[PDB]
């Protein structure tokens, strides 16, 4: 019995919503359909670094995520591919979060300082090897609803 | 009523009477069982205050304290500066989180007026020079944990435990 | 008793298996592997039979007739066979695991239910019963398995949490760590739930889509195209023979089985299925 | 009276059973099960007496004596027997079930219907006026469970709602109190309405095809290929031994019955089949 | 009993055979019927529920169709004829669904109407997937039959 | 003997290898390899006895009827075959290396791990009782390889720590160098705990995005674009080869396969995929 | 070793004072757990002598005497009628069975010398008129056994029971 | 070579003094390490004599008796009543059955005439009365496998697969 297609249901309610522009949506899509083929083949941590530096983590970006873990009216600006790659960011710590692999309150407190992104990193990496077989249906799920829900440039 | 208290663990010895109470309930939320220290609450936004240890109330998310859980209701010169408060059981920043609690608790802090005649431009400052480990081991982490050498043999652990759990940020005033 | 000698005996599959119970009704393209009474894989004691005693008719061809009277004539049988073989209960299967942090770690595992051991304890008891033997330390050890029968648990291992199949986290719990082995192995054995071993087990077959090619155009010929289950190697049956007092029992199970280690059950052989290894708990335990 | 007391039992299959009745070609089965007159399996009462008294016979060699008085002579067929069985009546099947929802989480269920404990009523109401057959919460339970009549009923009162044999999708609610467990299981009972009850149960039976094999080139032979139908494991009947005063009579009960756990009842005893354990209604419920 | 559901295929297979208009669009809705019941009960309905609403292209015109389809029998599915396969097939669930007391057709003809919707939709399937599972499996055969009988082999 | 004879062999995989494992909707490759029971890849050897079957049929159209005996009719099966291929057990994988603490610069070295060789030894173990020939060579070094389990392990090298697959690090030791190599390459040979050895063979694998262009304009076609999955040349998959007593396998075991090395393999032949060499072990240990 | 002695269950009042002690060791059989008596005893071809019930020797198989069977010695005062003598525990013939027994005991019968000058002609008599089921648990079930209203407290039912499954014969004579 | 010695394993004390070797070679084909007893020897077509327990000869294949093969020769007493041969160590009957052998032995079995005025009706023999258990373990482990009060405190392990694992056939004269 499949809980990976509702986590990904959820997710996908919050991020679907979190776009205003029909451009940062149609970005999502496109990350969605190639990050997972990434994953797999390059693996979590290549392909986590990939996205994290395509996602311009200022701390008004990571201000929106966090509260997008809770807000249900949040919204991420900024440019469509800035905005589809924190999507997808979002995407994966909102996996992390729910399955109890990272701690909420850790990964707020890193998403807040500056002095823990590394941590997060960190323990990211400690922890590629679970994430990575644990994420692949979550992912693949979020990647039929990406591909069934939007439309293509 | 379920009731503990937080001590934070700094590189100072302003630590050592503090309290009235020892073991005050039944459990102590920080655990040490042949893995380290365990359940240690993390205070954010809270820099120390060395000179007469207190945590200071800051806005910055990247300072914080962290130290260690015990129950009972500390000295009773107090209950003027301390921020006591009831929390429910959820709400701690506690890592490697062992077990669950009873839906709430109420545990106390050593808080103080941040004194607006100076720039509390912290820094963060962490547990090295293992003579501290040594005497707050003796001084602290025995006092009110008398297991250890008792049962545990391996104190090291919990030892370098201190080196490697604890960083905070002091005011440098 | 009723029965002369009551022989236990697991079944390790040497190679993945393809035990019958032809296409259905609905899954006109699979073949699928025999099933339980609750779903699990399991092997009807008619296979057992047929294949065991087709195998003892050429092994011991100057035994022919200790075989014709223990496993029954076939040509003109005057009267009833001596011996009986009860179903074979999965006991075992096989799951990919990946351990998050423990003991040297490990890529596969044995996955066992408590639904499954209710079953083997029930033939336990019942040949027990039927029969002057006495299982007394298999019955020991499964009991106080089946003592801890709401949660999973894990034997000769602690392994604390794991991801069988590569879908299922379950959290374990170490029984008694002082509990010596069922099958001597060395990989642990994971008692799971009912509900959640289920899932773990229909991950652990082997369903395999199989082409019919036209030699002279490797092309796909028209219809062939079906799916088989398999039962994957490393697999644990428990099955019992069983057997009335003639003097050709008594040499049977003294002489045969004595002599009997690998067999070939089910079918599709060419292709490498249906290797077994029968192994007389007995002297396993 | 001339039927002076009544011990009801159960009877717990613990491998599959197959106890036949007339092969023919209407059913396309081959060899199907004993159909009542409602087309549940039942054990008819000449199979249920006749495979007793081979086992008592073959197990307590002495009593030979006592056992032809009490179910009668074959070789003097001029006086007739103290003791009778009543036809077993099928009481609870063993069914799949996927949980909705429900706390407990089941892999397999118990169900009956309601014919099945109307007939069960009738046998119980039929011999309680002995005056030794009291267990008056047993027809207690039945009563009130036969109140409730026309609703998928649960036992348990968790399940809710609940998916039966892969097919069925039923609606349950619970009974409006606890209803202590019938039978020993730590396993939920389902009363169903009858019309799903038969679809349930009609697909919680074995339906197996069989094949014969020439040993020499691993072939089928022409025309050896049937199949028949077992009943699961697990699955209980219910039914009465009558007995009427004598001391024979007296002396059966107080030892022959006593010791009378396991028994060998229908056919395909080699295949494993056949083996049954009885419960006697006097100490369990 | 599940007879009603030969009654069911039938309408139907009579809907989306005079919807699809082209002839690959048929051929390709044969092959759907054929290997998608396959997929539904080796992998599970709610993965190949998600795999064919991906490959169906839900814009509003294509959903302007199924709604018509479902009340008119005059609409005509176009665009693509691997979607517009994969669109029939997800109006043959959605179809039995409806007809057979699962989803509200209210609440349905609401959900494809609007985007909020969807996502709704999509979550009420998901906590009927197996009751979905088990009632659906008769009426995907015949429907999976009647596509081999009266489709063409392409 | 249940067989005539018994012909273990090593698949060398000179081009790159694609045997279809067949597509399902949650699957993340098009087109993958045919998997292993945990995880690893293999030849099902349906696909090897189709394969080989065919190719003989074509090379040695004189003996089409010693073909037909061993392997099975195709136009009218009126009995079984004697011939038995058993699924191919990924032996050694090759994989990229980057040398620390050793001396000789090698730019890749053959991988393989305990498992694998655990399920070479119940092929030989089970093949020498169930035929007249022994493999006492390749059982002894396979046995002396894995009395040292859990370690990592190099055979003829002195490496003492490598990277493997450019992501993986391990500690080995050197077996023995009196040891004669199994591989008959003169590249070394490390056998790895499994927990790594798993990680090492995944990343081994060779995945390739291919694409469809239309032939009208070369722009590409809609949905034509997948994935695929090979291994690597320079793969050695284990098998077995298995006759029964007969004449015609007489011949087979005795001018068929002394004339057999080069097949291909799979599919993707037109893009130069699946030649394979096969090294009878009667010849090459 | 283990020493247990078998009562019998009429409903006269006779039974009272029929043993020394109860307990001796930690040996038990006949026990109750929220269902009822378990390893209830029967003796065959024996009968009740219900004015002063005791166990005549008779020849029948359609006699017997329910009774219960737990370790103790009848009134240090017997062994010239009491028929003393072990059993392993499982040529027994006992109803209710919750557990086995250590396949060893030696039993205590009350018995009677056959007394040659009555026709031992038998009455089967069942225990009812729930007053004297009453009393009759008094002076034994609530005074041999002390478990009574701590875990039974639904005592109604532990009164059915010994209704009918505590039948037996007796002399009428 | 390495001879071999059998020894039955029957309820009676006629193992008294029986043999020489105690192990002089170099181990007993009979192990006991974890998991009870290994490699046990069992002979049929033959009952015991349990009055001066020798084998004696019937044909019934239904007669066996199981005992442990110590390395050992009898007592420089013999040659006369005993059986020895010499025989591939693969022909034999073994059970618990662990590890190869030196494909050859001597093996040394108590053999005695039939006695044909009296004809045998053999009867099987199952070991009970944990006595019997209890001093045959001292009466020949203690002596041989002297690793037993060695190594396993678990003497209940090797006593309770012992009771449930040698059965014999007596001569029952």
């Amino acid at each position: 019995y499949e809980e990976d297609y509702k986590l990904a249901l959820e997710a996908f309610k919050k991020v679907f919503n979190a776009l205003t522009h029909y451009g940062a949506k149609q970005a999502f899509r496109s990350r969605a359909r190639d990050l997972v083929e990434e994953i797999y083949n390059s693996g979590f941590i290549p392909t986590f670094f990939y996205i994290i530096s395509k996602a311009e983590l200022n701390s008004d970006s990571l201000d929106s995520l966090i509260s997008l873990f809770s807000s249900d009216n949040a919204i991420l600006r900024g440019s469509d591919e800035n905005v589809s790659y924190s999507a997808y960011l979002f995407i994966i710590l909102y996996y992390l979060i729910k399955r109890g692999i990272i701690e909420q309150k850790f990964l707020i407190q890193a998403l807040r300082c500056e002095k823990t992104r590394l941590d997060l990193i960190d323990k990211l990496y400690n922890l590629a090897p679970i994430i990575s077989a644990k994420i692949r249906t979550y992912l693949l799920a979020i990647k039929r609803l990406s591909e069934a829900l939007i439309e293509a440039r | 009523s379920t009731q503990r208290e937080y001590v934070f663990i700094p590189i100072t010895n302003s630590i050592t009477i503090d309290v009235k109470i020892t073991i005050g309930g039944s459990d102590h939320i920080t655990n040490i069982d042949e893995r380290g220290i365990h359940n240690v609450l993390v205070i954010t936004g809270y820099a120390v205050d060395e000179k007469n240890g207190r945590l200071v109330p800051t806005l910055d998310p990247c300072d914080y304290v962290k130290g260690i859980l015990v129950a009972g209701t500390p000295q009773q010169a107090q209950s003027n500066d301390f921020l006591t408060l009831k929390l429910p059981a959820n709400k701690l920043y506690l890592i490697r989180k062992k077990g669950n609690i009873s839906d709430d608790l109420k545990i106390y802090i050593p808080y103080s007026s941040p004194d607006a005649r100076n720039s509390m431009k912290t820094k963060p400052v962490s547990i090295s020079d293992d003579t501290i480990v040594n005497n707050i081991i003796k001084e602290v982490f025995d006092k009110i944990y008398n297991i250890t050498q008792k049962e545990k043999v391996k104190i090291e652990k919990v030892k370098e435990d201190i080196k490697e759990l604890f960083s905070y940020y002091a005011l440098e005033q | 008793p009723y029965y002369a000698f009551a022989e236990p005996f697991f079944i390790h599959a040497i190679t993945h298996l393809h035990v019958g119970s032809g296409s259905s009704v609905e899954e006109e393209i699979a073949l699928p592997f025999q099933r339980d009474e609750l779903g699990y894989p399991t092997i009807y004691a008619s296979s057992l039979k047929g294949a065991i005693k087709s195998f003892l008719l050429k092994e011991f061809p100057d035994k022919r007739d200790v075989i014709y009277k223990v496993l029954g004539e076939d040509e003109n049988p005057e009267e009833a066979s001596l011996g009986t073989f009860l179903d074979a209960i999965l006991f075992a299967i096989p799951s990919r695991i990946i351990e998050i942090d423990s003991a040297k770690p490990y890529v596969w595992v044995y996955v066992t239910t408590y639904e499954l051991l209710k079953k083997v304890k029930l033939y336990l008891d019942s040949i027990s019963q039927l029969s002057n033997a006495s299982f007394s330390n298999l019955k020991n050890k499964i009991d106080t398995i089946l003592a801890k029968e709401g949660k999973n648990i894990t034997l000769d291992s602690d392994l604390k949490s794991a991801i069988l199949n590569e879908d299922f986290y379950v959290e374990l719990e170490a029984l008694n760590n002082k509990i010596p082995s069922i099958i001597n192995a060395g990989v642990p054995l994971l008692v799971l739930e009912d509900s959640i071993g289920r899932e773990v087990i229909n991950r652990s077959l082997i369903r395999v889509r199989r082409i019919r090619i036209d030699r002279d155009k490797k092309v796909v010929e028209t219809g062939g195209l079906w799916s088989e289950e398999y039962v994957p190697m490393k697999t644990i049956f428990f099955s019992v023979l069983l057997g009335k007092e003639s003097k050709e029992s008594a040499i049977f199970a003294s002489c045969i089985l004595r002599n009997l280690r690998y067999v070939i059950l089910g079918g599709k052989e060419t292709i490498g299925k249906g290797i077994v290894e029968l192994r007389w708990v007995k002297d396993v335990i």
